[PDB]
DNA sequence: CGTGCTGATTCCCTCCATTCGCTCTGCATAACTATCACTTTCTGGAACTCCATGGTCTCCTAGGTCGCCAGGCCTTTGCTTTGCAGCTTAGAACAGACTCTCTATGCTCCCTCCACCCTCTGTTTCTCCAGGTCCCACATGGGGAGG
DNA sequence: CCTCCCCATGTGGGACCTGGAGAAACAGAGGGTGGAGGGAGCATAGAGAGTCTGTTCTAAGCTGCAAAGCAAAGGCCTGGCGACCTAGGAGACCATGGAGTTCCAGAAAGTGATAGTTATGCAGAGCGAATGGAGGGAATCAGCACG
């Protein structure tokens, strides 16, 4: 009757499924996806509700997301979310 | 050293008898224009009792809220 | 009524649902818009597959077929990005990158 | 040999004798069930390969 | 703002060795790989190898190793390349190339290309050239042997010029290319579209893939205008 | 009760985490201050997390207590949770 | 017999043990000095399997970084032996004192 | 104009209180407003992270002493939570 | 009832109002415990007193009757706990601490 | 434009001695111009982006301010 | 004529610049180099004169502390002078 | 947990020195200051300095200028003590006492004390010796010359036994003191209420001032029971 | 070859005069306080299940100790080379002032988008058992050595 | 030439990993509603960029030389290599008790709305802090003299 726990686990074995069709993972490795995908959340929605709080918004956008991406990766990286941010964000407003 | 004292304690016993009849900062202005002739803002009367302004000007209006304190007991 | 969740409306694996849940009651700001856990969730997909690309790879070259936390840590300190992203982090089980000095090598 | 042969007899003729079967043959043969069990399992693996 | 500065035209001969820098300003150096290509009339472009100066992190190609060794020097900002024993076959233009650690990008900037004189995925581009009109449509198809994932980059070379890079993963366009090319397909099936053509695109257009491990270059389609 | 058991941190130990570190020579004096410099760490990743652990009014020290305090002090851990 | 020199075993062990993954630590003195650090925080405590494990986890990379950062002390000085005054050093400049 | 308000009147009141004689310069009253500023989002957000580990939906008094407790050395923590106890005692004690 | 405020009621000197306004509006948590205020209020009237105590004997000691950001230097690092809390902030015209090696020094 | 070469020597050689430093190498001005330039451009960068994102076309101290603590580099004294 | 021997003025220079407090560069070329650093990230903006200020105190701030490891780092390699091996040094083990 | 370990007595000779060790254990060495107090049956305690081991910070009093030396070493955690040229008037019991920067904080843990053999602001105490019951209420006046900002300490000290701080800030209880005990006052009126009387109260009571830089000990009262 | 008493440079301390930043003074205003309704949220209380001490056995491998010796640290000493101290010239910064003009902030309209709520649905998470596969020891065959 | 023991090997069976067949339960998504956050114009004070002039003030360049760093050499001493013993760690198997989770009740309490009232931010005078200039007196340091 215990409560369920939630996790990225089933998402990152898609991911990992598209990268590398024959490719598996230890259940250690998981463990370090799934604490580097919420490590990475709390950042860049930490990042934007400062970002919101300094420009006294009251919303979190996607302008604050990319901003907050921007600030925090390192150059190509931040290139290449934000070019997969705009991307997704285009493909969503379609639809 | 010895002024502060004087000052800091007297604004203790003249808000707790200001809160107790029920009177407001600005009645307490509207009372002393009327009897010195000399009008006094409510924010005067909270600047007193915050000890907002100079200890120079605690010694000059001091006697004003003296007086009132003490009519005030009476009526 | 129907079908379409908002991940596979953007074309994602992440879930744009959970991400926009977490991001009302993570107590980031009163409002979330909708354009920000597309955007989120493709952010933390795009490292995601980056960083399980370059541990597949780094587990290819080991003559291996699993991920294990050593290959993460192979891909994340070879980099120099990911480093810098990763770099006030530990990774358990994941040992250092081989190097020694130069002058400790004997001649 | 005897037990090896009434168990052998079911090779063609009841691929699964599962449960129902299995406590059955067991009692006959005076061997526990689990054996009984452990045996067909292992000569229906044989048969696959 | 991005720099690959090289050396000029080195005559050799056979038997010696012979060194070719790659001194680059206007980034971080330690961040971006530099990788070595060759190109021949006889072969075309072809991927030399790659060094990191992150952590010198070296990797050739197979018909590479052994004829070319790469060195880094952090303190002066440079790439030093080796090339011992230079066979006949050897007369070509060296061209080094920045590329982000990151695998989506591709050889953004390249370097002016040194002119060295001696005394696997298969590409394959249908149309070897054509002839277009000054305002028509131009389609080159780059179907390849393997499956790469969106790893295709889309080079423009004008005649005794450096590549241009116009597509980076199959369809995303590069720093200042306009809106008239335009990168199509993935997997095997990858196209170039020219929207509208200008004086300026009469060029030689090769794809590469960077997917794999060994990097392979295009066969090359000459592109020539009226 | 236990007493004086930053001795079993043995001298084999602290010299494969300097081969680890990549370090050749070590010297004699290097063990004790390596045994003060781990203790000194441990009392502040286990303080934070014993603050951690009253706080949820609980007599059981989790591993995400251990991660909170680690993240706290700027050394995040990976694959422990969280 | 056969002997080998000074600092060719000691090559050998940093080759080894950078590739290498696991704990250096033996777990019961790390788990009984992690018992006694905290029975001076709050009696009676009783932490998890993993609680201990990420500590020694946590532990062990910082005793490790902070021998590679030892070693370059050691190193700028000229000299290969390192000394707790690299060490102490290295903490004076990461902040740690 | 717009009215940004600051703590320099509290800090002023503060520093009479324990300086009667002793001013201060608008520089250093600047310094003081960056501190409580910077030290005011420290406990906030750690009080905030404490109640989100807990499923806790309010910040009360125990948050605040927790988080003092953790941002705070020693036997600054130990006065503060001092301080902090007995202004909540005042305050329960008179309405 | 006269208005009387949170502060008076804490003897405090800091706002509790303002605190629980930016406790409340500053996306925290959901509630806020009304109690939190005044201990928030309480701890930062403690360190501003603290500091502005250290402060004033320095520049009394330095024989000058008003703060200057040199004696909130000289303050905070002068004290091993304040320089524990403020170890990665930068004071603005607060200099360094007079500190010369003892090598340098001749003989 | 240049203009790293006006943090002159004597700037550098001012700086080391609040530093405690008794004696100064001649390579050393360099290398503080390029660490100093490094360090400038990951400050500008983020107040730059602080200020992109405001709409606005001014960089303001709030922006620097905001910049150099996310670098774990607070600084007190400008609001 | 009269002269000082070498670390003399040093010292005495030590003692004059830790005992004050105003900024040691000076700030126009500071400005100037900000200006251009800025151009590379924009093509035309305006700067507050707060923010240069800040900056300016930011960066004499951390150069200084970075001089004072690398003073650290020199007189562990048994030296009163420092040398770009103590700044890089100092910057590796700080993770610069 | 906290100790401050002292060494023997000496048997000194009029016109050398003499060295004392306060070799402390269970907290961080560098984060407190510790004081040095002289006690003597005539003249009371008196403080003499500290030594703040963060940053070796000296202050000393101004008639134990010179006369007295304070030094540290934190790699033995150690605070050495160094008194030159003995007075015949330097027989008297010697402590060090741990007191934390904090100007709330006061001399909570101190040393046993050495006992050495030759070979401002006034603290007023109303009542020199009073008799009390088992079971009735003590209060004693500690009235100040000057205005302290409560920084008021009460310490009880059993004969030839350290003393035991009871009161910091002149109304907070210390670590491990009954509640009993009981602080009132500020400004330059204070007190301290015994509630209810044991056998362990017989003892001397001292009120200590820490508001200003010379740090003054009251007279104390002795208190004896049945 | 060892201090030693003039001489020079710098640093600290005193006595006027702003003067410019501070304290103080007055007014509008918005925000903080009171009071009432109402919807959470914690605080005991009882059940429970579950998991972390805590001890026992073995064995066997890593730790402690001892010998020994080679190379790495330490010290010395001479040599070079390289910053520091000081002086002179000039060019660059700092300060004060005025233009402008372009920007940032404020006010209004209003509108679009996002929160609230119900419903239904496809998605996510947690085990559980049959099946397949791997290792492992046991029974059997055949070869080599002894009498 | 006959007989007994040992090694290679086939194979039955137990244990481990996986995948399917469910399994179900939280919750994502659509659609209607409305209200408010923030675009979009529209004006405008103001401040930042620009230019200008003037006056010092510091930096750039060069010279002399001392003292710091560096490299070669020898002593020694200590840390690594190797071997023998042995003891404590590791792995597993239990027992348990007390700890952390869950559900129910409801009393406390935190939020929202409205009124008001007050204390706080902003604009502006009076003033005392201190900063610089002139002067004096002492701390410190570094080159010829007498012994």
């Amino acid at each position: 009757k215990r409560s369920r726990k939630e996790s990225y686990s089933i998402y990152v074995y898609k991911v990992l499924k598209q990268v590398h069709p024959d490719t598996g993972i230890s259940s250690k490795a998981m463990g370090i996806m799934n604490s580097f995908v919420n490590d990475i959340f709390e950042r860049i929605a930490g990042e934007a509700s400062r970002l919101a709080h300094y420009n006294k918004r009251s919303t979190i956008t996607s302008r604050e997301i990319q901003t907050a991406v921007r600030l925090l990766l390192p150059g190509e990286l931040a290139k290449h979310a934000v070019s997969e941010g705009t991307k997704a964000v285009t493909k969503y407003t379609s639809s | 050293k010895a002024l502060q004292k004087e000052l800091e304690q007297f604004a203790k016993l003249l808000k707790q008898k200001r809160i107790t009849l029920g009177y407001t900062q600005a009645d307490v202005g509207l009372t002393l224009g009327v009897l010195f002739g000399k009008v006094f803002s409510q924010t005067t009367i909270c600047r007193f009792e915050a000890l907002q302004l100079s200890f120079k000007n605690m010694c000059k209006l001091r006697p004003l809220l003296q007086k009132w304190v003490e009519e005030a007991d009476n009526n | 009524a129907k079908a379409k969740s908002r991940s596979s409306r953007a074309g994602l694996q992440f879930p744009v649902g959970r991400v926009h849940r977490l991001l009302r009651k993570g107590n980031y700001a009163e409002r979330v818009g909708a354009g920000a856990p597309v955007y989120m969730a493709a952010v933390l997909e795009y490292l995601t597959a980056e960083i399980l690309e370059l541990a597949g790879n780094a587990a290819r070259d080991n003559k291996k077929t699993r991920i294990i936390p050593r290959h993460l840590q192979l891909a994340i300190r070879n980099d120099e990005e990911l480093n810098k992203l990763l770099g006030k982090v530990t990774i358990a089980q994941g040992g250092v990158l081989p190097n020694i000095q130069a002058v400790l090598l004997p001649k | 040999n005897r037990v090896r042969g009434n168990l052998e007899n079911l090779f063609l003729q009841c691929p699964k004798p599962t449960l129902q079967q299995i406590s059955h043959i067991a009692q006959q043969l005076g061997l526990e069930k689990d054996v009984v069990r452990v045996w067909f399992c292992n000569r229906r693996q044989k048969g696959k390969r | 703002e991005v720099q690959l500065q090289q050396s000029g035209p080195e005559l050799v001969e056979p038997g010696t060795s012979v060194k070719m820098p790659c001194k680059a300003s206007g980034y971080t150096f330690t961040s971006y790989t530099i990788q070595w290509v060759k190109q021949t009339p006889r072969q075309g472009l072809e991927w030399i190898g790659y060094i990191y100066p992150y952590n010198a992190g070296t990797k050739y190609n197979e018909k590479f190793k052994g004829k070319a060794t790469l060195t880094s020097d952090k303190s002066s900002s440079t790439v030093y390349m080796e090339l011992s024993s230079l066979t006949s076959e050897d007369s070509a233009v060296y061209y080094c190339a920045r590329k982000s650690s990151r695998l989506r990008s591709t050889l953004d900037y390249w370097g002016q290309g040194t002119s060295v004189t001696v005394s696997d995925i298969k590409m394959t581009q249908s149309p070897s050239s054509m002839h277009a009109s000054l305002g028509e449509r131009v389609t080159i198809t780059c179907k390849a042997s393997q499956d790469i994932r969106s790893y295709l980059s889309w080079y423009q070379q004008k005649p005794w010029k450096s590549p241009k890079t116009l597509i980076y993963y199959a369809t995303s366009l590069a720093d200042g290319v306009p809106s008239r090319f335009s990168g199509s397909g993935s997997g095997q099936d990858f196209s170039l579209t020219i929207n509208n053509l200008e004086s300026d695109d009469t060029a030689t257009y090769y794809c590469l893939q960077h997917g794999e491990s060994p990097y392979t270059f295009g066969s090359g389609t000459k592109l020539e205008i009226k | 009760v236990l007493r004086d058991n930053i001795q079993g941190i043995t001298k084999p130990a602290i010299r494969r985490l300097a081969r680890r570190g990549g370090v050749k020579r070590i010297s004699g004096l290097i063990y004790e201050e390596t045994r003060g410099v781990l203790k000194v760490f441990l009392e502040n990743v286990i303080r934070d997390a014993v603050t951690y652990t009253e706080h949820a009014k609980r007599k059981t020290v989790t591993a995400m207590d251990v991660v909170y305090a680690l993240k706290r002090q700027g050394r995040t851990l990976y694959g422990f949770g969280g | 017999p056969h002997r080998y020199r000074p600092g060719t075993v000691a090559l050998r062990e940093i080759r080894r043990y950078q590739k290498s993954t696991e704990l250096l630590i033996r777990k019961l003195p790390f788990q009984r000095l992690v018992r006694e650090i905290a029975q001076d925080f709050k009696t009676d405590l009783r932490f998890q399997s993993s609680a201990v494990m990420a500590l020694q986890e946590a532990c062990e990379a910082y005793l490790v970084g902070l021998f590679e950062d030892t070693n370059l002390c050691a190193i700028h000085a000229k000299r290969v032996t390192i000394m707790p005054k690299d060490i102490q050093l290295a903490r004076r400049i990461r902040g740690e004192r």
